[PDB]
């Protein structure tokens, strides 16, 4: 908080840093968790248009700087932001009478889905603690 | 609407990630619901003894499918399941729901009765040559 | 090695992997859904 | 949908803005010691904006002056108190 | 868009007055009557107003000082510094810094307790 403070008088102002929000970690997990599937939680915002989180500004966790966090909650973030995107892009479920990849194509996103399903029970696996 | 799959509203209040899993899952529900329905429906003797007999196997399916549902909700009663857990138990629930749909709706579009519902039933069955169950 | 061996020794000086997986997707995987083993 | 993409590049714009500012407000304090001009970290931060707001070198400079003069005997007054 | 809360400058002089004596700003009374009078007094302009000019003035100075390296090492920071672009006034904080700059060979004159007594 110091250092920031003293960025801040350097910056003169102009640098409108994001308030430092201090969260508890003993949530930073269950965020991490969601991003796993896929899921926006109060740090990390789901932007439809790319299927990413995006981590809310000024996230402070307490032991580490609210930028170094960031840093690492945005790396987070691009991987949830992966699995949601994967997750859409081999959820094209149906072979409908519209789906024009083929029974080949039809396979390997049922494949696909196993893979996620994997995915998914690893994810669960994973211990809050 | 019609023989489509019932559509379900949400209490928005819910967790994003409870009301997605719920939003996932009810597909499978609305499913279940249009084949119990065609089953009962169509196990009538109008419907022919071929259209009949496809509705009484298929509400023996749904038989098993409620004894399936059933113990899923005292796993449930357990603690066991989770959102993840939840979801993926009814992956297989939900893809054999909505392939028992995808059949009762194109039985349904075609009116198929007796003769039309062996001919409906053989055709899904070249439909879904990529499904093997 | 053959030299810090024989001083020691004067001197008197000084498919699991598979299964855990199985195990694993037993525990988190649905029942139904097959597990494919290059992708396990 | 679109929207939500766009907040994160212009926050990660002024995140790297800021750090610029910062890499630079270091590399003066990196400066001030090489010239050995006995500020530290809080006092060439204040040093730093009241430059920016347009204080006069020389009168600065003076002021400096007295100040450490003044700093330097209630150091030696609070040294000889404890 | 409400540019942090920039205390006038007699604010800032007053808490810059109070980290330098370490003293809470209740203490430097006295301090910052001296400080707004030497504010409020006419300066003279600066001798010299041009980055590039302030920055070979302090490498010739720290070269008077036999400090060839610390010029060297001055100048490559103001070059830094003036392709950075982020102070306003590189002018100003050039002047400033070379009036800050301290010879480390000339023994520290041992102030003379007896300057406290202006102090006061």
């Amino acid at each position: 908080r110091l250092h920031q403070g003293e960025l801040q008088l350097l910056a003169g102002g102009v640098l409108q840093a994001p308030q430092p929000v201090l969260v508890k970690e003993c949530e930073l997990v269950k965020d991490v968790l969601n991003v796993l599937i896929g899921v926006v939680s109060a740090t990390f915002s789901l932007c439809q248009p790319a299927q990413a989180f995006v981590v809310k500004r000024g996230v402070h966790v307490s032991g580490a700087s609210p930028e170094s966090i960031s840093s690492l909650l945005s790396e987070v973030a691009e991987y949830g932001t992966c699995y949601t995107r994967l997750s859409h892009f081999s959820l094209q479920p149906v072979l409908d009478s519209l789906y024009s990849k083929g029974l080949v194509f039809q396979a390997f996103t049922s494949g696909l889905r196993r893979y996620l399903q994997y995915y998914r029970a690893c994810v669960l696996s994973t211990p809050p603690t | 609407a019609g023989r489509q799959s019932r559509t379900f509203l949400v209490d928005p209040n819910l967790d994003l990630s409870i009301r997605e899993l719920v939003h996932r899952i009810l597909p499978v529900a609305a499913s279940y619901s249009a084949v119990t329905r065609f089953i009962e429906e169509k196990s009538s003797f109008e419907y022919g003894q071929v259209n009949h007999a496809l509705a009484a196997a298929m509400r023996t399916l749904v038989k098993e499918h409620l004894i399936l549902v059933s113990q899923l909700e005292q796993l449930h009663r357990q603690g066991l399941l989770s959102l993840q857990k939840l979801w993926f138990y009814i992956q297989p629930a939900m893809r054999t729901m909505d392939i028992l749909a995808s059949l009762a709706t194109s039985v349904d579009k075609g009116e198929c009765l007796g003769g039309s519902t062996l001919s409906l039933l053989h055709d899904r069955s070249f439909s879904y040559t990529g499904d093997s169950q | 090695t053959l030299f810090l061996e024989s001083v020691q020794s004067r001197l008197r000086t000084p498919k699991e992997n598979l299964m855990k997986m199985q195990s694993i997707a037993e525990s988190h995987l649905e029942l139904d859904d097959v597990h494919d083993p290059l992708l396990a | 949908m679109a929207s939500s993409s766009g907040a994160g590049a212009a926050a990660a714009a002024a995140a790297a803005n800021l750090n610029a500012v910062r890499e630079t407000m270091d590399v003066l304090l990196e400066i001030s010691r090489i010239l050995n001009t006995g500020l530290d970290m809080e006092t060439l931060s204040i040093c730093v904006r009241l430059c920016e707001q347009g204080i006069n070198p020389e009168a600065l400079s003076s002021v400096i002056k007295e100040l450490r003069k003044a700093t330097e005997a209630l150091k030696a007054a609070e040294n000889m108190t404890s | 868009m409400a540019t942090p809360d920039q205390k006038s400058p007699n604010v800032l002089l007053q808490n810059l007055c109070c980290r330098i004596l370490g003293r809470s700003e209740a203490d430097v009374a006295q301090q910052f009557q001296y400080a707004v009078r030497v504010i409020g007094s006419n300066f003279a302009p600066t001798v010299e107003r041009d980055e590039f000019l302030v920055a070979e003035k302090i490498k010739k100075e720290l070269i008077r000082q036999r400090r060839e390296a610390d010029a060297a090492l001055f100048s490559e920071l103001h070059r830094k510094l003036h392709s950075q672009g982020v102070l306003k006034n590189k002018w100003s904080i050039l002047y400033l810094l070379l009036s800050l700059s301290e010879d480390p060979r000339r023994q520290p004159s041992k102030v003379s307790s007896y300057a406290t007594l202006f102090a006061q």
